[PDB]
């Protein structure tokens, strides 16, 4: 009866940060694949099952849209394949991969003076996580032999580091707001 | 992104505040190190994240900078501080490094103790023979040492090497060395190393005889 | 308590292959973004590769495809694979522990050099420099490949007023240095004076008097 | 990094303001943060400290009620209301910023970077901005009398931060009717009086009086 | 609440000695993982706390090899290498294990220095005050060492007693000294009626007590 809300996360105030990715299950209803491929006012749409137009032309059972916000320059790493402390340590796509990647700049948004240091990234973890997965924890990472009680000091690191994106900084260290839709009947095109 | 400091070579007395610093090409917000390499060791981590010291480093060193503009600070030197300073840009992978900035430490002016030495019997059995002329502990760096083989200025077969700044009193020393086949060593006998230098009044020349 | 021990470098022929190791203690190889940083004589400091803690490697565009990274985390050792070696990887190889933003790399290893030449091993001649109130003896270390020689005095009996000064590149092709240490007048004749010169690249260990 | 704090100045005894401090060059919604007052020359007394998503906070017996801490990480900044104010609430507040994000790094624990600090007076009230009068000036000094003004901090400034080198602000003195009134003085070189114009810059900002005045010399 | 009580709560030291402020609890502070909970901060003059020790015994990012602090338990101990003139201020000990935190009374390390005098100076009160009624006379005492001082009021040579006031300020951190302000409140009416007003002061670096003065 009614259009897959996509304004509800691609047009929405605030992004989640990569650690923590949101996720919206979309069902019960179907959306044209062809305003946002045709919108242009995005930098990245790349996908790797068919392309954009015959998947308007299909119905599948369940579709997600993954969202949080990245430096452009590891965009690249939200393809299957990839490694990096992206795509190893905050989120991984599987090789797998039937979906569309979508991407933009963000730097009037979530770049501030003076820094804005509410996107955080988990930058340590001993090993990298399965696909799809999502890990919040904070518990203090120990990188040498001793144990570390539980405090914060030497190779015993809090396991989140901040983005420290202001507007003066190079595009390929900017804010990018990135969509992922995986395709797995209730929507189609 | 590349990074590029500046002054290249800079040098200051004990006691003086020197500033270096990094200028980055794009704008890396406070991701910047800055560490020190003392000659033939490897480098320490002087300041992460643009102004954080690291823990054990003395506190006369500072970072203050963001964006493209970050600057380093010894707010007083001391004669151990000569070294090598670069910075590097922790958030880009393959990490863009500094060139590198030479501080050396100045000083009164020292005049160096010239003394030259001939060539050992051991040696002269096998054809060559070198004769060394060593300056010691003098500042600065700059000085001429002209061979005189009889009385001729030679030109062409010597060679010096200086030394690193030393560690307490910031003075250097260098060696020249003659190189000549035993054949034109036994040709001469008078060998003068005429050393002149800042330090000096005029030239001091250090000879000896063969024998 | 913390230290890394790097070893491994030596004289390698080109298109040839080394291999160095980075022992660690205190540190956990396998738990750290573990790095290689390399510096050519006179040169500044560029790095090589990386290993992060969950697997994944990188390395620098003049090293893809020559050189491989890993780690034996029973030893706690990472090593770096060095193969089809060119002339433009001569160096310092330092491995340091990367700690991200977190503060930079902060703990480095002693280096252990790498050159790689079609030259040979050539041993040095270690003939004596000798004194003429101060007074000034050395010893002369001529002709060896490759660096480096190593003096000490006295087996570091004698340590002050001791200068050794950095080697010169002779047309020959081989090095040569002198070490100096500077003694009272009076020390001639009562004192012994022994310079010990060790150059590892040809297992050669050399001890020699100085007398007047 | 940086704390910096707003919010503070005069309530009636019986009243309610709250506090706020902003923070930016760092992490902050990771780290959890406290608010340390104390009153004018008596040393550091604790007041409440808040984890890292609100959802856990912890107080003084002698503010349980009236006051509460709370903070918003999206705006990155953190308040804390206090109620039912009294005699003894007056004192210079400041935020502090806990050290570790670990366990065993309790959050009402040791305090890494804290803010400028913003002073709260609790009495019935007088709300008078002061009277700036020139002190009259080799080497010499000059200097501004702000006299007779309420509540606290007046904050003065030679050729507007230019000059603050030899710079005496000294603690405001209450005299016998309840306002204050301090002096600022400076030395300079007694030959420059002709070539550069001092100029005090007097800012009692909670009665809005930003006030510069001239100070030349009398013969 | 866990009380701490450190001593002394004087310090007068010397640049270049040590100096040692030692701060015991109530409570043992011992563990909450191997670590004694108690740390050292430092307030110097009109400005806000900043950390020094941590956890006992760890120095803070960026705070001088000189300062160090020891102890375990209810024991601790805060010591400077060598003090420097830019260490004054007031230095409270907290512990960090229970609810309510809880610190020192504090300890004021006043630095010692080479006796210095006053520069006194006197100012008349200004065209601007006299049209409010009220007349207001400063001296000021500028840069002087020890913080022991005591100005006079006399006009046409008659000791004040009621009206002056003092405020002083704190040792500076760069020359070590104290200056002084010392003001008469008096009325237009009782002002205009004198001729010559003038400060007296006596301090130990003062020989003869200095004592400047002008006429209406």
């Amino acid at each position: 009866t009614n259009l897959c809300p996509f304004g509800e996360v691609f047009n929405a105030t605030r992004f989640a940060s990569v650690y923590a990715w949101n996720r919206k299950r979309i069902s019960n209803c179907v959306a044209d694949y062809s305003v946002l491929y045709n919108s242009a006012s995005f930098s990245t749409f790349k996908c790797y099952g068919v392309s954009p137009t015959k998947l308007n032309d299909l119905c599948f059972t369940n579709v997600y849209a993954d969202s949080f916000v990245i430096r452009g320059d590891e965009v690249r790493q939200i393809a299957p394949g990839q490694t990096g402390k992206i795509a190893d340590y905050n989120y991984k796509l599987p090789d797998d991969f039937t979906g569309c990647v979508i991407a933009w700049n963000s730097n009037n948004l979530d770049s501030k003076v003076g820094g804005n240091y509410n996107y955080l990234y988990r930058l340590f973890r001993k090993s990298n996580l399965k696909p799809f997965e999502r890990d919040i924890s904070t518990e203090i990472y120990q990188a040498g032999s001793t144990p570390c009680n539980g405090v914060e000091g030497f190779n015993c690191y809090f396991p989140l580091q901040s983005y420290g994106f202001q507007p003066t900084n190079g595009v390929g260290y900017q804010p990018y707001r990135v969509v992922v839709l995986s395709f797995e009947a209730t929507v189609c095109g | 992104i590349q990074l590029t400091q500046s002054p290249s070579s800079l040098s200051a007395s004990v006691g003086d505040r020197v500033t270096i610093t990094c200028r980055a090409s794009q704008g890396i917000s406070s991701y910047l190190a800055w560490y020190q390499q003392k000659p033939g060791k490897a480098p320490k981590l002087l300041i992460y994240a643009a102004s954080t010291l690291q823990s054990g480093v003395p506190s006369r060193f500072s970072g203050s900078g963001s964006g493209t503009d970050f600057t380093l600070t010894i707010s007083s030197l001391q004669p151990e501080d000569f070294a090598t300073y670069y910075c590097q840009q922790l958030n880009s992978y393959p990490p863009a490094f500094g060139g590198g900035t030479k501080v050396e430490i100045k000083r009164t002016v020292a005049a160096p103790s010239v003394f030259i030495f001939p060539p050992s019997d051991e040696q002269l059995k096998s054809g060559t023979a070198s004769v060394v002329c060593l300056l010691n502990n003098f500042y600065p760096r700059e000085a001429k040492v002209q061979w005189k083989v009889d009385n001729a200025l030679q030109s062409g077969n010597s060679q010096e090497s200086v030394t690193e700044q030393d560690s307490k009193d910031s003075t250097y020393s260098l060696s020249s060395t003659l190189t000549l086949s035993k054949a034109d060593y036994e040709k001469h006998k008078v060998y003068a190393c005429e050393v002149t230098h800042q330090g000096l009044s005029s030239p001091v020349t250090k000879s000896f005889n063969r024998g | 308590e913390v230290q890394l021990v790097e070893s491994g470098g030596g004289l390698i022929q080109p298109g040839g292959s080394l291999r160095l190791s980075c022992a660690a203690s205190g540190i956990t190889v396998s738990s750290n973004y573990m790095s290689w940083v390399r510096q050519a004589p006179g040169k500044g400091l560029e790095w090589v590769s990386v290993i992060y803690s969950g697997g994944s490697t990188d390395y620098a565009d003049s090293v893809k495809g020559r050189f491989t990274i890993s780690r034996d985390k029973s030893k706690n050792t990472l090593y770096l694979q060095m193969n089809s070696l060119r002339a433009e990887d001569t160096a310092v190889y330092y491995c340091a522990r990367d700690l991200g933003e977190a503060g930079g790399m902060d703990v480095w290893g002693q280096g252990t050099t790498v050159t790689v030449s079609s030259a040979s091993t050539k041993g040095p001649s270690v003939f004596p420099l000798a004194p003429s109130g101060t007074a000034a003896l050395g010893c002369l270390v001529k002709d060896y490949f490759p660096e480096p020689v190593t003096v000490s005095w006295n087996s570091g009996a004698l340590t002050s007023g001791v200068h050794t000064f950095p080697a010169v590149l002779q047309s020959s092709g081989l090095y040569s240095l002198s070490s100096v240490v500077t003694v009272p007048s009076s020390s001639l004749g009562t004192q012994t004076y022994i310079c010990n010169v060790n150059h590892k690249p040809s297992n050669t260990k050399v001890d020699k008097k100085v007398e007047p």
